[PDB]
């Protein structure tokens, strides 16, 4: 693990929940038992608050650490392009293996933006921003 | 604060002085013909009486190999494959070491039929099992003394019994070396793994003890040393090491048991002061160095981490912790869900740890649980 | 006059220095998720950097063994059962180690066709053979790089060229790291053995070095280091002694050489001044470090013990010295009868080795020689 | 090897020829191809003079020296109770399967012995000691 997966493992950014509110996705990995919980709040489309809270390996705490700190003061649009690879390579790299914890970190700040979606009644802007796929698991 | 003895010991400051003159002044090759090798002989034979005496093997054999790994894989691939005609039926222990169930998967695919032997709750064999599925082609029975994992100690000395020698015994006392008693004669063994480092010998050798007039077949094949049972020239220096240690192991394990003992017990009545812990294996019947314990809501990698940034290293049997993403297998026989096994956190102790260290312990990890907690779902 | 080299050699001490910190301080296991476990990660990893560079291995991997001998099973057991799909004929040379050998005659009972490749009067491998016994199901060549017992250097390059990507090539280079140029690149092999302590590293450790794409099953099995080819929790320790030998190595190895080849000379133009002295092995293409020689009329273990009475380490070939009482397999290979087996005397030299040695071989050997021979029948 | 061993086989006894042999005796181990002849000088039922050549290792050389220091000056009688096991225990032992380098010494000296009874008619005397099975053997 690098020094900034580290870094972000001991010192977690935005630990925590807010409450009965507007963005909340839920995921768990079929693989390894993982699950995470991700907590936002928007402008008219841009993220002022944002929380996490998760269940897994280093890794995983990092992902979640490093997506929400990178999903802070960015509009929808943009923090739609935090994906897989983009927090991976902000954490300096993980271990093959170690990938899927990314995917988790995105997967959960995706349905999140799914939440603001669903709840807010815009499935216009779920077929059109290419996130079928979501909507139709949650 | 070092609790991870199971996995990697120091060598003690004493064998040490004892292997470096091979190293650098008596460095020959046992096989030569002359004062170089010569000198390396008595070294090695010296070296090998010391090991055996450890054991109370003066009715067998030892072999040196490269580790306990190479040791597991001839007494089952070795042993198998000689005694074939008498019988392809092997039954395993389900929490062994997989350097005795992948040789045993390997049998598998050559035609052999392994049975693998169920264990309860604490991870002890059932002994019941092994009585029943006995039969009369059955030429192996492997299960190891000990469990590295959870500390169970397992009923050899009765295991033995049920088999009256309708059997060959192979008994894996990696785990029992050092840490309880190991005699082959109360055991009844016919073949007994041995491990160098977990006596803080050396890395890098093992044995097998072999009864006289059992019979293997050589995994690895050359130019014919240890009487054709393990070709290589022989590693004069660690050799020389695991002789000094065995000696010493001999001298002190039932002094520093007993401190062992001491200090796992206060870890253990402690560290279930805390809200959600269950302790893994057998409570009582236990090897003295173990501590395996488990906490809801969390994750075992992530306990780890945290404890090796206060200074404290320590293990897991969780999946998330693995290259393969399993979950430790000893810990799915012993019929742990899935979920159960993710937040395991392993202690393993050794020659090293000191009353200040459990204190440290002890103050530090209330925090790490919280504080994981604070974050779970 | 340690002149024995061949069997066993000292540890350098820069080795020794880089080895005890992980025996003592740093014990860590490579595969603990904590520091000393990434301590030790580190330092396995440099080390197999340093194995691979020595030999110019960046186009494959390095795999750590205990030693030479399980290398090369690894590499014949291993390569054979894992690519028996693709045919299940071998060839294997006369001169091989009997780790080589031995695993071949393994898989001869494992329903695979070996020939053993026959070599001419110094001990070169017949090329013209291999040539003409090469099949569309031939999957694997085994020749090593240069012979321990007679010095003699391989064809393996132009081996590698009749091969031509026809069938795999093993090398065992045991012999040959530090003595000669060592270029997997430029040899064309698949898989190459190394040995940790024919560098001055320490004994117990080992490598094969595998090309990229060459499959192989493991024979050591448990919890899968080393990527699931060769399981055993890792000797840091020795991992990182065989680092530090294979960086001296690269870096003082011609100017060590050129030295062995002087003494060597120097040991051959007075050796053959005895009457009824034959030289073994080629005379030319041969190791720096490798001299073997017979005399008629006497035995060599007692030419050997001789030596060793006056404080010189030797080796023979004799059927006397075995234990099994079968003379060398490598000087029946060459032709030798076993009558001339007899008298053979193995001087291997190495890093230590003086001008002072040599006087001292060549002071002594005439007169032993000459006593032997006094009480001879034969002479 | 041991002590005594390696004190023969650096200081061997009684090496040489002898031309006047009034008996030879010379044998060739088949397995590792040893060779050795010893010669006797007989006097008075005695062997007043014995040398040996031999063309082996440490072990036969050592075994050599031993069997005709133990055979000097001896009647023949006695020295006919020399066999390799008593060459083997005077020398403190041998390695098993240094083993045949004693037999080769044993041999080679009753040979000798037989050689002496053949050349000078005494074949009563090779019946009465029971080498016919030796004699025969050439
Ligand atoms: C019980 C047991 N047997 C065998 C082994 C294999 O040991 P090594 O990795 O040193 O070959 C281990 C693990 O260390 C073990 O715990
Ligand atoms: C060419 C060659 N290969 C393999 C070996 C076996 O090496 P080890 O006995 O260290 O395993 C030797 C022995 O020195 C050798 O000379
Ligand atoms: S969360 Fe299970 S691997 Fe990172
Ligand atoms: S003479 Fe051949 S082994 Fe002693």
């Amino acid at each position: 693990y690098s020094d900034k997966v580290f870094d972000h493992f001991q010192n977690p950014r935005n630990v925590g929940k807010i409450e009965d509110a507007d963005g909340v996705g839920t995921v768990g990995n079929p693989v390894c038992g993982d699950l995470m919980t991700i907590y936002i709040k928007v402008k008219d489309n841009r993220i002022e608050d944002i929380k996490f809270q998760t269940f897994g390996c280093a890794a995983a705490i990092a992902t979640s650490s490093m997506a929400t700190e990178m999903a802070k003061g960015k509009t929808i649009e943009e923090a739609l392009k935090i994906t897989r690879d983009a927090v991976a390579e902000a954490l300096g790299g993980l271990p093959k293996q170690k990938m899927h914890c990314s995917n988790l970190a995105a997967d959960a700040l995706r349905r999140a933006i799914v939440d603001y979606f669903r709840k807010n009644g815009k499935i216009d802007k779920i077929k059109e921003l290419g996130l079928e796929k979501e909507l139709e698991k949650m | 604060a070092y609790f991870d003895y199971t996995s990697a010991k120091p060598v003690d400051e004493r064998i040490l002085e004892a292997m470096l003159p091979y190293m650098t002044e008596s460095f020959g090759n046992p096989s030569s013909v002359h004062s170089y090798g010569f000198k390396a002989r008595e070294a090695v034979q010296e070296a090998r009486e010391k090991v055996a005496k450890l054991v109370n093997g003066g009715g067998g054999t030892v072999v040196f190999t490269s580790g306990a790994t190479e040791a597991n894989n001839l007494a089952i691939i070795g042993y198998a494959m000689r005694n074939a005609r008498k019988g392809k039926h092997i039954l395993v222990s389900a929490v062994e070491h997989m350097s005795v169930i992948n040789p045993a998967k390997f049998l598998q695919k050559q035609g052999f039929e392994v049975e693998y032997i169920p264990v309860g709750k604490y991870g002890e064999v059932d002994v019941s099992f092994i009585d029943q599925k006995l039969r009369d082609d059955t030429i192996l029975v492997s299960v190891q003394h000990a469990n590295n994992e959870i500390g169970t100690i397992q009923p050899v000395e009765e295991i033995s019994e049920v088999l009256a020698g309708k059997a060959a015994l192979h008994i894996d006392a990696t785990a029992s070396v050092g840490q309880i008693e190991v005699d082959v004669e109360k055991i009844g063994a016919d073949m007994l793994t041995i491990s160098s480092n977990d006596i803080y010998g050396p890395k890098g050798v093992g044995a097998l003890w072999i009864r006289k007039e059992a019979k293997l077949q050589p995994v690895i094949l050359g130019g014919g040393q240890e009487n054709g049972l393990r070709s290589g020239s022989e590693n004069v220096p660690s050799i020389v090491g695991f002789g000094k240690a065995a000696e010493i192991t001999a001298m002190e394990w039932r002094e520093e048991a007993e401190r062992l003992r001491r200090l796992r017990d206060r870890i253990i009545d402690n560290v279930l002061k805390i809200e959600e812990s269950y302790l893994n294996g057998h409570p009582e019947k236990r090897l003295p160095n173990n501590v395996n314990v488990r906490f809801s809501y969390i994750e075992g990698e992530s306990i780890v981490l945290s404890l090796d940034m206060a200074g404290i290293q320590a293990s897991t049997g969780s999946a998330c912790s693995s290259k393969t993403l399993q979950p430790s297998h000893v810990l799915m026989a012993c019929g742990l869900k899935h979920e159960e096994a993710h937040g395991t956190l392993l202690l393993t102790l050794g020659r090293y740890n000191t009353d200040e260290d459990v204190d440290r312990l002890l103050e530090v990890l209330p925090g790490v649980i919280e504080r994981l907690r604070s974050m779970s779902p």
